[PDB]
């Protein structure tokens, strides 16, 4: 018929083995091609994740172009987006409130085995997502059930006793098709080059659809991922400084962690939602959502200038437990709007979210000896001390509301205007100095002009803010106004062949307001409660350019790659985010062969980042020290052979040259090495 | 940042 392989969220990727995307509504909730989208965008398709064996999300952020994957500890990584740290995840267009990573749970790792694509929206997301963070907003998208039947089961084992396996099954459940359903689940247990670390995750998910015509699908389902790591290290992989001695040298596989230390993060969620097709040529969607992010973290690790002369080092132990539920109501109407001349479109919409995070933390240990026989050569084996009584409780509930409305006017059959905004109110009624904000306006303004039938240009003023935590207060005792910012963008995009190939390069400049910087002088802290410690709020500026291609480079030649020049400093200040390389080159590509051996595909890619540095502190000598990560040229090859019409055979080797490099260097004075040469064989479906 | 208490 009208060839509906697309949808509300936008044309799917589990088909067109083309690394380039189809239509993303992730920006204005209004379906649009990339070119028709006036904000910087970069998306990892499914045929891409597949080719390179990008199993968990991390394995995507590493391969996403423009983003930098830095680490904290074994089970915690951070994503760098345009000078800032990405901290906004949007599942099927829905944001999440597992905001704080100190008590991280679920976000930094989601087995892809269930999504069709992960669309990252660079710039200022505020329009759709409420309070959030500058940089980018990740946006996973689940697998929606297939009309005709389809499914598969994949196995596969990689290095360090890395074994995994999923199973995808979808189709109709009644002749007519009034009802369609899909179920998928995967299992993965792997160790690591690092000693005693052996995490195992598992994910189940079931989604279904209920037709009735314009009484369009009352689709519903629920997913659940469970990460139970053991031997989890914490903050870095090893302490940068020994007792007082200079630097510390240690195997690529040392692990400050405790054999028993682990950071179990789990997330289960349920959604329900029915879309409706109105006759005016308009459609309105309504969705409910119940999700929960819990965390079971009984950490145990050795930290702090510790390889002491007598070869022994003390170790901090601490336990953190917590779950955090959330309900979300999001309804929206989006369709053709006649004003004059020709039809335009609006997308009136309002949302609501009721979260509730409660949790404990134990660090008032009892009857414990945290000293260790010897440092060097150690398999993080120490007693799992008895955590006394919770030493800090947590009972906070946030009620973020807000309504929005976006306009896609077109003065000319080339130039279209984007007027619109999202107002909002934030309420975090909890156990600490109650705070809330309301009536703040987040604006959305952009326009695209169609030059040749090919290239086109856009400009944009995206915005976003974030009511800050209570920790942050100023000289007096006021929580520095919310951390806000706007992304000033201008670039030109270009598509070729209905949308098989797609290019774009733009100039983005971000301006940060009230950035939370630790007040300095303030040691001679005068009486007032804000006493002890207080931060100040100073302005920051982030400017840079970005360019990346993606799509059908030839006949069956897929390629996606990008380069990004970034620089960020604070009011006539220094360079902040010195770890996120000022320049980065990402290039990934696969080619299927012609006739001769058209039963074989080959691919590979490479990333590059210029000098990376951090500013630590050598307590033992008080003298501050610099640390730089020379250069980065990482390459990885892949290959896959379709031996039978139904049954694939492939193999990826992720760090060809085995580049001994650093992933983090200035975290609480630690460091973590980099996945040395990976290797993973796989086999596709059937029997 | 975020709030509390690894060694201090
Ligand atoms: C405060 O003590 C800190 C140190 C800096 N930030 C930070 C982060 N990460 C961020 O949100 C900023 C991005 C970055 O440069 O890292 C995470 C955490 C997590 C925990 O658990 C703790 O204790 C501190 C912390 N901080």
């Amino acid at each position: 018929a009208t060839m509906i392989t697309s949808n509300q969220l936008g044309t799917i990727t589990e088909d067109s083995g083309s690394y380039t995307p189809g239509t993303i509504a992730t920006a204005t909730r209004l379906v649009l091609t990339p070119r028709e989208t006036p904000q910087s965008i970069t998306v990892v398709t499914r045929q891409n994740m597949d080719d390179f064996g990008l199993n968990n999300i991390d394995d995507v952020m590493r391969h996403t172009p423009g983003i930098t994957v830095s680490a904290y500890d074994t089970d915690r990584n951070n994503y760098y987006a345009r000078g800032f740290s990405i901290n906004n995840f949007q599942y099927d267009g829905i944001p999440s409130t597992a905001r704080n990573v100190g008590y991280s749970a679920g976000n930094t790792l989601s087995d892809m085995a269930i999504y069709d694509r992960v669309e990252v929206l660079k710039g200022a997301t505020g329009l759709l997502t409420g309070a959030g963070s500058l940089g980018a907003t990740i946006n996973l998208i689940r697998k929606k059930p297939t009309h005709e039947f389809k499914g598969h089961v994949e196995l596969g084992a990689g290095s360090w006793d890395n074994y995994r396996s999923e199973l995808d099954v979808s189709g109709p459940l009644t002749e007519s098709g009034n009802v369609r359903g899909r179920a998928v689940a995967a299992y993965q247990d792997k160790h690591s080059f690092m000693d005693h670390y052996e995490r195992k995750t598992s994910v189940y998910y079931g989604i279904l659809e209920f037709d009735l015509n314009p009484d369009t699908m009352l689709t519903v389902g629920a997913d659940y991922q469970d990460n139970d790591p053991k031997g989890s290290g914490w903050s870095g992989s090893f302490p940068l400084f020994d007792s007082q001695g200079n630097r510390n040298d240690v195997s690529r596989s040392f692990n400050n962690g405790a054999k028993w230390s682990s950071w179990e993060q789990y997330t289960r969620t349920v959604f329900a939602n029915l879309e409706h097709n109105f006759a005016n040529g308009w459609v309105g969607k309504v969705q409910l959502d119940h999700k929960i992010n819990g965390y079971h973290a009984p950490l145990g690790a050795i930290m702090g200038d510790w390889p002491a002369p007598d070869n022994s080092a003390k170790i901090v132990a601490q336990k953190y437990t917590g779950e955090t539920k959330s309900n979300s109501l999001d309804i929206y109407l989006t369709g053709p709007f006649q004003f004059l001349g020709r039809e335009h479109e609006l997308v009136v919409g309002t949302s609501a979210s009721f979260s509730h995070w409660e949790g404990k933390s134990y660090w008032n240990l009892r009857n414990y000896d945290n000293t260790t026989d010897d440092f060097i050569n150690w398999d993080g084996d120490i007693g799992k001390p008895d955590w006394g009584t919770p030493s800090q409780y947590i009972d906070d509930k946030t009620r973020q509301l807000g309504s929005y409305m976006t306009a896609r006017f077109n003065v000319t059959d080339d130039l279209n205007l984007f007027l619109g905004g999202r107002v909002v109110d934030y309420r975090v009624t909890g156990l600490n100095p109650t705070i809330r904000e309301s009536g703040r306006f987040i604006p959305y303004v952009g326009a695209v002009y169609d030059l040749n039938d090919t290239y086109s240009v856009y400009a944009s003023y995206t915005d976003i803010f974030m009511p800050q935590d209570s920790w942050y207060r100023d000289s007096s005792n006021k929580l520095l106004e919310p951390d806000e910012g706007q992304n000033y963008e201008i670039g030109i995009k270009g598509e070729y062949l209905d949308g098989r190939l797609n290019t774009s390069l733009a100039y983005f400049e971000i301006h940060e307001e009230n950035r939370a910087e630790e007040d300095a002088l303030y040691n001679s802290k005068p009486t007032n409660p804000a006493i002890t410690y207080a931060y100040k709020g100073i302005k920051a500026k982030t400017k840079g350019y970005e360019a990346e291609i993606s799509g059908e480079l030839a006949p069956g030649w897929q390629v996606q790659a990008g380069y990004t020049h970034k620089i960020i400093r604070d009011d006539s200040g220094k360079k902040v985010s010195t770890w996120e390389p000022q320049d980065q080159l990402s290039l990934y590509t696969s080619y299927k062969f012609k006739g001769a051996l058209d039963k074989l595909t080959v691919g590979g890619g490479a990333r590059w980042q210029g000098k990376s540095w951090q500013m630590v502190y050598n307590n033992p000598r008080s003298r501050w020290e610099k640390f730089s990560q020379e250069d980065y040229w990482l390459v990885d090859l892949m290959a896959r052979y379709q031996i039978t019409d139904k049954l694939s055979a492939s193999v990826n080797v992720n760090n060809v040259f085995d580049k001994t490099y650093y992933t983090n260097i200035g975290f609480y004075t630690s460091a973590s090495y980099g996945d040395p040469r990976n290797l993973m064989f796989s086999t596709r479906w059937d029997f | 940042x975020r709030x509390k208490k690894k060694t201090t």
